[PDB]
Parts: structure tokens; C-alpha cells; sequence
């Protein structure tokens, strides 16, 4: 990221499968500017992300027209625990009335299904997560 | 696993809650002639990705041209004009908005322009009660 | 009065209409979505793995179209407070079910008719659990598969495993013997057919059928379910496997039973109806009866068949009864259902009278049924041979005055405690007016006959004497037991899992109660929905498919947990969810209930649709939408948004739609149906104008001079009874497919709701429409009718003679065909013409 | 008779007539004169990449279209029309999706162009109400 | 001139989606035979021009 340390090189190992990597040495960090994705935590660890794309995934899924997508559906791989909290790019609403912050329901994968989990709080551009960032 | 955004419209009445988009703007430089393409996409890095991928195949970069200042609505029919158009043929007349997948191509609008100068005028106007959202001098 | 004060509809142009249907099609795209249906949960069997369950299901995706045999991973655990939504698995690799246009054979066309299944794909399957198979009939050929029997939980789609025949024509009804699973049967030219699916090896078992000529002249079929036994008492098959192998002990030889339906239709009248091929002009030949005219002649009889260890069919046997089935057992008209019980020893069927009022639940032995053989020696010979003891039990012998409706239900118990006296639970709705579930003992004492000479029975001379009769359920409400709902008896626990309508008739309830006292319903479903529900085999977790009048329907599964000493307390917890609520349209309004009281105090349900940007004061011209016939609800705490859209579409224009339930329709108890009895139409049409009067004066938009009156099937019958007997309150009268005489309608219907036409002649010329067509309006544009043109149920005669009559009374009408369409009117551009053509004569002439 | 209602229109056919979009207009330049393919096939995925790399084994070339507004449904019938169409040599002026495997071939439209100039303007209208569902026009800067 | 005449243009007006009006006369094989059945298509001519034309 360019956190604390500055532009930080993102590793891309293919192009076609939208894959990248960091190792991030310091604590917290700052968004990364494509779309203000952000992850922050506290030590120097490897971390690798995938962009998961929804058209495989929303179709396994029954009122896929129903919902709306507010992003990008990103994975990370990283080891367990040690992320502390993940900012989502969530669209901007709040700036309007109609839509609200006891509405959200979050996206979380598995093989099993998809799990609507409640999100902790949504910011002007972002959803934070706690501990549990699977 | 897969971590993911949001996702909840209620059943009970539709909200079309806006979203924070952008469009895009394909040149060409070396063919015989010039032709814009007008991406009317949300502002996602992944779609962003899959259109320059894309674009970088048919030979088209992209210019950074300013953005829209509001919110406006998923969904809604956005007719695109132009003062350049009509002497110029805007392909559709209604383009949309509604999101989809990175992988398969976004959908656009052609715009065959001919002459790329500096800047030409383009439009994009809400349908539900004809207020701009956009404009760009390209 | 105040004409500056009702609502006049704004006339759209034709195109406009369209433009208005074809924005609703937009979304009906979307609110449409074949929820899943036909469950059949399996364990993993792991203990270790992270999924407890696989349930497997019939359900289109919408990444296709039709629908497909699919599977969900039901896991042992759940992230509670965060829902859990199970992903659509395609069981099978994307292959498709139908043919280029969905071209079908004229007798899957018929069944698909008969249940009225739009969706097109798998229709549906069988499933056998030890193996793990999957038998179903999609595209030309029958195909299996196999997911977790001694083999294992494949994970990638498979390969469906096509059934190769020498056999020509479709291969209709297909069923997996439950004793021995390599080993399956078929309908197939209306004789019994039985196959090995590893082999390959087939057997024909019955020859009634020759395949001669037409079915004018080839009139005996065997296995297979008539028309009237389709279409009015909802059994398609007319062949039970036997659930139980006995050894005949010649060396190894397994046997293997087969219950069938022998039907003689050459008495039966034949009627013609037009082709799907207009081009051809040729008409197809139907064994139709019509009231008073001879039903089919039925006949129980066995086909049993003898197999090696490896699975060859090494001897087969056709058998019947040792006197004729007529004459052992008179006053039989129909056989409303049939199977085995679940040891194998008896073989149970369900009789129906002809006037269905006198309906018994017999068992047949199959040491009872003798080979047949045209050898009058060797008949004499075995009914020697059968034993003195062996004998038709009738166990049980509802009898009433106004009708037996079929109630499937009925459990029959294991008999290890005492082996005489079998005890099994059945629904019975003539007992105390509505269909409750009781607990009754029989017992089987055999008095003994010599089967040698052939006599008459008497009247009740196989009827066995009750031990006990307990009533597990009472009330004012009653239990599903019609339109395939079912019975679940957790024997381990002593339960039995029902559905019913206890807290109200508008809603479907997962009940449960033991039998062994009858204490305390536990409803197992959340209140303020109505459910449709199907358990596990295992009695562990169900699926409820459940919606409202104002949420769209929803499918989730819910699992039984708690502390197992009280296994009638368990709590139905959520567990996770399949399908969710789809979106509402953006000019959608959900429909009001309402309720009402008659001058006689019984209460009607109704519904409501409101006229979108409704101005109070002015009134609206209103479309009473009508069934009001037997067998039907209408209004229940449901989502109506699916199959009456067009309601919606025109409430957006500004008419107020009223929807009644009249007396006479179903959830509601015997002594509620049968006000119709022998008086159809008489009752029906003023309970709806009353409706009307009531709804006229709770909400203030309804124009009493601009009423509409729209029906189909039965309901059109009632629109048209309307514009004859209440001609000044109702303006319009849109009838599609009515019945206008009922002397030529079929049996199982009418010799029912009324009696054969000597009987009730005053019923027949008072309910028949098209008789009193001189009561029709003497102005035009007040009288549309639609049918389809290729109608087998409600045939076109019907339109054809009230037009006649229209004719000889010189009485105008409009008429509209649908060439194409049978009954419901299936394709998409002839019903976008259908509501454009009501709405334009709403427009115009309302 | 047990309630033999309508049953609206299922039109249980959408989001696949924009994946159809992507196949359409084949483009083949050995000389100047060009010729065109249409297809429209509905209710999968696998099919694409089977035709795509059937019209690269078979010498088509790709340019990417605007999906239709509306998805289109199958089991009826649209029209070809455009400034292209009649002018040029369109010989199936009618298409119609109809399910066939995602393996096996399918039916065209041939259409010659010969010299394009720079833009032949095509249309894909159904024959119900003839609304203007798919529009659009071909470029010689993206020709191979 | 067999119904399937009539009734495949009502089949193609229905596929077309084109409206129409139409009327049977259901025992009359092809001049209409019987006088009522012939005044009743005499006032229908007279209403329908009365009324649409």
C-alpha cells in the first residue's frame, strides 16, 4: 500500500487472473487510490489478494437480479487473525436519503454458500470489518 | 472465502439507489479514422481493468476527463448527446447504466467522431426528469 | 348520478396496451422463478466432513431456463445471526431437457396438460435413497444417475446416464423398484413395461393393448391413469411397485409385485378434437364420458415377474382376482388411489362410488390374485389352490350425503405387535365436516370363503368391525390432504407431521401431533405466512416454501432441534435459506384481504386490488375476477403476484379489482363446499354480488354501474351466470372457456358436484348456461367469450353451443379464439394477445 | 376443472441475447470485400467460446458490439434491417433464437458488403411491435 | 372453405399481435342456411359498420 512507508510496488503474478500480492512492514496503512480499497493491521506479513468476479458466483445464487452490487469482491489470502480491519469501496449513498445503514448485509463466500453477514459500520466510501476478515 | 461488499435492495419498493460511477472515453491515434467509445459503468478497479484489457487489445487508451460531481441513479435510461453529435453518429440513444460482470464487455455506446482536435462537447441526460449529471470537454 | 364524480380509465391506443403488457413482462422476467420443488434430503454420513446433508431438488437457475435436477450442501453448523444461503449446484452438466420449440408427444403434452405444468426441463423424477438413484424422463429418452448410495458425494456435475430401448414411442411414467434398485418400469403404448438399467434387459408384462388401429378400436390399456382419473382425482400413475421382495423359494428366485389398473374403455363415448397440427386438419380420438354415460370398466391385477441372482428376468405372470373384480366388489366405479403397505403383506386401494359418496379403503392379499390364463381348468384348479382364509378386508367405510372428496392420506403401520388387527391413520372429512386425521385400528378377522363357485358380496360383506377410532386432530379447520399435500409418521418418535389450516384457512401450517395420544398441535411455522412444507425421511430438518400476500414467496429450511425426551417440542430453528424474496415491481401495490359475513353469517374471504393513484371520492370501474368453483381458493395469504399479474396490470389502469371466495370452494370444510351440491351457479353468483355490495360499501371506489365480471374454466361458467341472473350490477361479461352444459361435461366432475342427469334434471337445465340464453343482454359489446381452440378439458363445443344458442336467441356476443392454446393459454404471444384484447374491451366497452 | 388460468407469460429468456450480441457480426477481409455472420442462441456460456474460436478457425474476425438493451427471448422471431441490410447483401434477413448445443453449428446470416467505406449501420428489431431493440455500425479501423 | 382457414388467420393475427373481431356460426356449413343464423349476421354487419365505420 502507500501507507506509512510510501508507494509500495503491488506484485502482480498474471495479468489474466487478476491476481496481486504485497508484503506491507508497518503498521496500520493508507488506501489504496484504484478505488480505496483498504486493509489495515499492525506487523510486517506477506499478504496476497485476488478480485473474485461475481458472475460465477451470483449465478449460483437465486435472485441474482434481486441484490446490488456494491463492489468489488475481492479475496485475501493472507494468513489467519492478523488482519484487524478490511475497508470495502462501497458506493456512494449516504450523500442521498432512502438508503440505510442498518440495511447492509455483507457478502462472505464459501464453497457451502454465500453467508449475508452484518457488516460493523459503513463509512462515506468504505465498510470496515473487525478480527474475522476471512 | 471471498470477502465482498454490500448487497441489499428490499423487495417492498424499489429505491434506485445511486451509485458513484463514471464514464469512460476510448481515442484511436494511428487508424484512418477516429472512434470514441462511451463506457457508462460504475467505478469499479476490476471494471476498470476488464475495459482497459479489453481497450488495450482494440487499441484504444483511455483520457482522464472529468468526472461527474453527483450520485445518479443505477438503472435509469441516460440519453447521450453531444454538440459534436448528430452531425456525428452516436450510436444508441438511451445507453444504461446497470452493473455487470468484469467479465464480459461493459456496455457502451460507439461514437464515431471523425476528427479528434482538443475537445468536443459531449451530453449525458437523465431521462426521469432531463437534469445534467455530467459534462466533459474531452 | 354524478358523472363528474367516476373515474373514466384513459383509453390507450392497441400499441399502447402492448407497451403497457410488454413493460409488465419486463419484471414478470424477474417475479417469475419456478421456486424448487419435490425435496429429497439424504445424509452425508461423515461425521467429520463439513456438510451434514445434501438436498437434492428440481429448480431453474436463471443462468438457464429450464429447469434441472440440482443439489444443496446443508452444513452440520451455522455462523448464527448471519444468514446462510445455499448456492444452486447443477447436478447435471448443462444439457437440455426439452426439443427445438418444445416439441413434445401428444400424451406428455396431455399429462403436462393434466397437472398444468408450464415449466419446461426435468418435470420431475424418482429417487431411490440406498442406491442413490436419480430415474428421471427429460428430452427424447429416459436417463439416470447416481449421487451417494454405496458409491460416493461427487462434487463436479456428472453425466446423466441415458436408457436405451428397442422399444418406439415415448416411455411415460417411469418408477425405480424400491426392493431391488437396478430394476425399473414404465408406461409405455399404454401397456406395463419393466427394464434393468445396467443390462439393459427389458420385459413387456402386459398385452391389453395391441397397437392395432386407433384408440376407437384398441380400447384396453393397463397402468396407466384415465382421462377422469387424471383430471378429477389427481392420480396419473395406474401402477404400484410392491415395496417388499418375497422369494418364491424355487431355487433363488426373487419376485417381484406389481399392482396395475386393467381399464376397459370401449363403452366409454369417443369425442374428436382438433390436432396441435392445424395444418393437418385431422382430429385426434378421446375416450371422453360424459355424465350418465358409462365410466371406463376398471379391474385391479397383479404383475409379478421372477428374477436371477444377476439380474435377468427369468419368469413374469400376470395375475388377477380369483372372481371378477365387478363382482366381487360392486357399486365400484373409480379407483381413487391405490399402493402397498409398507411391509409388503397387503396390497391397499381406495374405491370410489359412482354418485362418490360411499368410498372404502379395501386391502387386497396377493394370495388373492390368481394367474390368468384363458384355461377355465386351471382357473378352477388355483381357486382351489387359494387358500380358505385369505380375503378383500374392507377396512374402512366412509360414507356421506354430499360428497367423498380423495383424501390420499393413509398410513398404514408395521402390524409386528399382535399380527392381526392393522392399525393406520386416515384423513376423514365426512366424520365431523372437515378433514381431520384420526388413528383407527382395524381388526382383520377373515371369516373364510371358498373362492371355488362364484357369489355376490353384500353390502358391507368384507367390512371389518373398528377396535378404536381416536381423533388426533379437531376443530374448525382442517388438514391437507388434496392437491398432493402429504403425511410424515416419524415412527421412532411416535409423531406425525401434517399440514393444515388451524390458525386460519388463508394460511398452510407445518403441524405435528403423536399418535399414540392425541395432546398438544405444535405448529411448526412462523404465522403471517402460508407454507408449503416437505420433511426429511429422517425427520431431522424440513423445507418450508413459504410466502404472503405482500412478500414474495421465499424458500427456507428450517431444522428440528432441541432436547430429544420431548420430540414434539423440538423448535424449528432456521438453519439456512435457498431462495430468497425476489423484487417487487417498482408499480406493484400488494392486494388487501378483506373478510365479510352473508346474511346467513358464514364468513367469505375476499381480496382487493386497489386502483394505483386512487383519488378519494371518484369511483372506478371494477373487474370482479371470479372462480368460485369447487377445488379452488383463490384468496389465501399467498403471493398473488405471479399468477395474477394481469390484475395488478389492471389495477395500474384504475380498475378496481374484487376477488370473491364464494361458498362452495375448498380449505374450508365439507358442510362450506357443499352449498353447491346439485345447485351449481344457484349459490356461487350471489355470494360474489354480495361480495360486491360489501366491498361497494367499506371502500368508496367501486361504481356499481361499471362492473365487470371475468372468469376461466368454471369461473367464465359463473361470469356468464352472472350477466343471466344478476344482469343489472354486472356491465361486462368476460367468460374464458366456460362450461355451458353440464349434461355433456365428464363424470368424475360433475357426477359429483351434481348427480347423474335422471337425478337432478332440474339442476342440469338450471346450471346449464347456454340454456337460459335468452337472459343475455339484448345490447352488444357486453358479452365477450375466449376459449381455446384445441381444448381437451373444457372443449370447445362448450363456447361452439352457447354461440349457437346466441344464435337461435339473436343475441350479439364477441368471441375471440386462441387456436393454438389447449386450456390455459400456455404460449407467451397468445396470452400478451389475451390481456391486451381484455384490457382494450375493459377500455372501450366498461 | 381445477383453476385453468392463464398463467401470465413466463418469459424465462433474458441476460443471454447480450452474450449473443458479442457473436454477432462476423467480419471476413481476405480482399477489400467483406463478409458478415449473425448468430443468436440462447441459454449458455460454453457456446461462446465454441463459436468464437470456430469463426478464428474459419477466418472471422472480432469486433466488439453493444449488447441489446433488452435481452431478447426464445421461441420467436426477430428481423435484420439497417442501411447495410437490403442495400448490401443480407440473404436471412430473419433471425430466431433457438436452443442448439454449445459442440454443434448454427444457422447464419450471410451478408456481403464488398467495399464498406467506413460504416454499415445494422438493426435487430423483433417482429412483434418492431421496437428498436439492438442497434449498431461496423468500423474499418477495426478491421484486420 | 374449411374453419382452419379462419382459424389460421386468427392463429397468425394472434402471433402477430394484431386485434380483430370475429364471429361462428356454428351448425352452417357454408352459405349461412338457416334464416335466424342469417339475421343474426345481417344485424352484426348492420351494428359493426353502425359502430366502426
Amino acid at each position: 500500500f502507500w501507507g506509512p512507508t510510501g508507494p509500495v510496488a503491488t506484485e502482480v503474478v498474471d495479468k489474466e487472473k487478476n491476481l496481486y500480492r504485497v508484503h506491507f512492514p508497518v503498521a496500520g496503512s493508507y488506501r489504496w487510490p484504484n478505488t480505496g480499497l483498504c486493509f489495515v493491521m499492525r506487523e510486517a506479513v506477506t499478504v496476497e489478494i485476488e478480485f473474485c468476479v461475481w458472475d460465477q458466483f451470483l449465478g449460483e445464487i437465486n435472485p441474482q437480479h434481486s441484490w446490488m452490487v456494491a463492489g468489488p469482491l475481492l479475496d485475501i489470502k493472507a494468513e489467519p487473525g492478523a488482519v484487524e480491519a478490511v475497508h470495502l469501496p462501497h458506493f456512494v449513498a449516504l450523500q442521498g436519503g432512502h438508503v440505510d445503514t442498518s440495511l447492509f448485509q455483507m457478502a462472505h463466500f464459501k464453497e457451502e454458500g454465500m453467508l449475508l453477514e452484518k457488516p460493523a459500520r459503513v463509512e462515506l466510501h468504505h465498510i470496515v470489518l473487525e478480527n474475522p476478515s476471512f | 472465502s471471498p470477502l465482498g461488499v454490500l448487497l441489499k435492495m428490499i423487495h417492498n419498493a424499489l429505491r434506485f439507489i445511486p451509485v458513484t460511477s463514471v464514464v469512460l472515453l476510448y481515442h484511436r491515434v494511428h487508424p484512418e479514422e477516429v472512434t470514441f467509445h462511451l463506457y457508462l459503468i460504475p467505478s469499479d478497479c476490476s471494471i476498470r481493468k476488464a475495459i482497459d484489457d479489453l481497450e488495450m487489445k482494440f487499441q484504444f487508451v483511455r483520457i482522464h476527463k472529468p468526472p461527474p460531481l453527483t450520485p445518479l441513479y443505477m438503472g435509469c435510461r441516460y440519453t447521450v448527446s453531444g454538440s459534436g453529435s448528430g452531425m456525428l453518429e452516436i450510436l444508441p440513444k438511451e445507453l444504461e447504466l446497470c452493473y455487470r460482470s468484469p467479465g464480459e464487455d461493459q456496455l457502451f455506446s460507439e461514437f464515431y467522431v471523425g476528427h479528434l482536435g482538443s475537445g468536443i462537447r459531449l451530453q449525458v441526460k437523465d431521462k426521469k426528469d432531463e437534469t445534467l449529471v455530467w459534462e466533459a470537454l474531452v | 348520478d354524478d358523472p363528474a364524480a367516476r373515474f373514466q380509465v384513459q383509453k390507450h391506443s392497441w400499441d399502447g396496451l402492448r407497451s403497457i403488457i410488454h413493460g409488465s413482462r419486463k419484471y414478470s422476467g424477474l417475479i417469475v422463478n419456478k421456486a424448487p420443488h419435490d425435496f429429497q434430503f439424504v445424509q452425508k454420513t461423515d461425521e467429520s466432513g463439513p456438510h451434514s446433508h445434501r438436498l437434492y431438488y428440481l429448480g431453474m437457475p436463471y443462468g438457464s431456463r429450464e429447469n434441472s435436477l440440482l443439489y444443496s450442501e446443508i452444513p452440520k453448523k451455522v455462523r448464527k445471526e448471519a444468514l446462510l444461503l445455499l448456492s444452486w449446484k447443477q447436478m447435471l452438466d448443462h444439457f437440455q431437457a426439452t426439443p427445438h420449440h418444445g416439441v413434445y408427444s401428444r400424451e406428455e403434452e396431455l399429462l403436462r396438460e393434466r397437472k398444468r405444468l408450464g415449466v419446461f426441463g426435468i418435470t420431475s423424477y424418482d429417487f431411490h435413497s440406498e442406491s442413490g438413484l436419480f430415474l428421471f424422463q427429460a428430452s427424447n429418452s429416459l436417463f439416470h444417475c447416481r449421487d451417494g448410495g454405496k458409491n460416493g458425494f461427487m462434487v463436479s456435475p456428472m453425466k446423466p446416464l441415458e436408457i436405451k430401448t428397442q422399444c418406439s414411442g415415448p416411455r411415460m411414467d417411469p418408477k425405480i423398484c424400491p426392493a431391488d434398485p437396478a430394476f425399473f418400469s414404465f408406461i409405455n403404448n399404454s401397456d406395463l413395461w419393466v427394464a434393468n438399467i445396467e443390462t439393459g434387459e427389458e420385459r413387456r408384462l402386459t398385452f391389453c393393448h395391441q397397437g392395432l388401429s386407433n384408440v376407437l378400436d384398441d380400447p384396453k390399456s393397463a397402468g396407466v391413469a384415465t382421462f377422469v382419473i387424471q383430471e378429477e382425482f389427481d392420480r396419473f400413475t395406474g401402477y404400484w411397485w410392491c415395496p417388499t421382495a418375497s422369494w418364491e423359494g424355487s431355487e433363488g428366485l426373487k419376485t417381484l409385485r406389481i399392482l396395475y389398473e386393467e381399464v376397459d374403455e370401449s363403452e366409454v363415448e369417443v369425442i374428436h378434437v382438433p390436432s396441435p397440427a392445424l395444418e393437418e386438419r385431422k382430429t385426434d380420438s378421446y375416450r371422453y364420458p360424459r355424465t350418465g354415460s358409462k365410466n371406463p370398466k376398471i379391474a385391479l391385477k397383479l404383475a409379478e415377474f421372477q428374477t436371477d441372482s444377476q439380474g435377468k428376468i427369468v419368469s413374469t405372470q400376470e395375475k388377477e382376482l380369483v372372481q371378477p373384480f365387478s363382482s366381487l366388489f360392486p357399486k365400484v366405479e373409480y379407483i381413487a388411489r391405490a399402493g402397498w403397505t409398507r411391509d409388503g403383506k397387503y396390497a391397499w386401494a381406495m374405491f370410489l362410488d359412482r354418485p362418490q359418496q360411499w368410498l372404502q379403503l379395501v386391502l387386497l392379499p396377493p394370495a388373492l390374485f390368481i394367474p390368468s390364463t384363458e384355461n377355465e381348468e386351471q382357473r378352477l384348479a388355483s381357486a382351489r389352490a387359494v387358500p380358505r382364509n385369505v380375503q378383500p378386508y374392507v377396512v374402512y367405510e366412509e360414507v356421506t350425503n354430499v360428497w367423498i372428496n380423495v383424501h390420499d392420506i393413509f398410513y398404514p403401520f408395521p402390524q409386528s405387535e399382535g399380527e392381526d388387527e392393522l392399525c393406520f391413520l386416515r384423513a376423514n372429512e365426512c366424520k365431523t365436516g372437515f378433514c381431520h386425521l384420526y388413528k383407527v385400528t382395524a381388526v382383520l378377522k377373515s371369516q373364510g370363503y371358498d373362492w371355488s363357485e362364484p357369489f355376490s358380496p353384500g353390502e358391507d360383506e368384507f367390512k371389518c368391525p373398528i377396535k378404536e377410532e381416536i381423533a388426533l386432530t379437531s376443530g374448525e379447520w382442517e388438514v391437507l390432504a388434496r392437491h398432493g399435500s402429504k403425511i410424515w409418521v416419524n415412527e421412532e418418535t411416535k409423531l406425525v407431521y401434517f399440514q393444515g389450516t388451524k390458525d386460519t384457512p388463508l394460511e398452510h401450517h407445518l403441524y405435528v401431533v403423536s399418535y399414540e395420544a392425541a395432546g398438544e398441535i405444535v405448529r411448526l411455522t412462523t404465522p403471517g405466512f402460508s407454507h408449503s412444507c416437505s420433511m426429511s425421511q429422517n425427520f431431522d430438518m424440513f423445507v418450508s416454501h413459504y410466502s404472503s400476500v405482500s412478500t414474495p414467496p421465499c424458500v427456507h429450511v428450517y431444522k428440528l432441534s432441541g432436547p430429544d425426551d420431548d420430540p414434539l417440542h423440538k423448535q424449528p430453528r432456521f438453519w439456512a435459506s435457498m431462495m430468497e424474496a425476489a423484487s417487487c415491481p417498482p408499480d406493484y401495490v400488494p392486494p388487501e384481504i378483506f373478510h365479510f359475513h352473508t346474511r346467513s353469517d358464514v364468513r367469505l374471504y375476499g381480496m382487493i386490488y386497489k386502483p394505483h393513484a386512487l383519488q378519494p371520492g371518484k369511483k372506478h370501474p371494477t373487474v370482479l375476477f371470479v372462480y368460485g368453483g369447487p377445488q379452488v381458493q383463490l384468496v389465501n395469504n399467498s403471493f398473488k403476484g405471479i399468477k395474477y399479474l394481469r390484475l395488478n396490470t389492471l389495477a395500474s389502469l384504475g380498475y378496481a379489482v374484487v376477488v370473491i371466495d364464494g361458498r362452495g370452494s375448498c380449505q374450508r370444510g365439507l358442510r362450506f363446499e357443499g352449498a353447491l351440491k346439485n345447485q351449481m351457479g344457484q349459490v356461487e353468483i350471489e355470494d360474489q354480488v354480495e361480495g360486491l355490495q360489501f366491498v361497494a360499501e367499506k371502500y368508496g371506489f367501486i361504481d356499481l354501474s361499471r362492473v365487470a365480471i371475468h372468469g376461466w374454466s368454471y369461473g367464465g361458467f359463473l361470469s356468464l351466470m352472472g350477466l343471466i341472473h344478476k344482469p343489472q350490477v354486472f356491465k361486462v361479461a368476460i367468460a374464458g372457456a366456460p362450461v355451458t352444459v353440464w349434461m355433456a361435461y365428464d363424470t368424475g366432475y360433475t357426477e359429483r358436484y351434481m348427480d347423474v342427469p335422471e337425478n337432478n334434471q332440474h339442476g342440469y337445465e338450471a346450471g346449464s348456461v347456454a340454456l337460459h340464453v335468452e337472459k343475455l343482454p339484448n345490447e352488444p359489446n357486453r358479452l365477450l367469450i375466449l376459449h381455446g381452440f384445441l381444448d381437451e378439458n373444457v372443449h370447445f363445443f362448450h363456447t361452439n353451443f352457447l354461440v349457437s344458442q346466441l344464435i337461435r336467441a339473436g343475441k350479439p356476443y364477441q368471441l375471440q379464439i386462441y387456436p393454438n392454446e389447449r386450456h390455459s393459454i400456455r404460449c407467451p404471444e397468445s396470452g400478451e394477445h389475451y390481456e391486451v384484447t381484455l384490457l382494450h374491451f375493459l377500455q372501450e366497452y366498461l
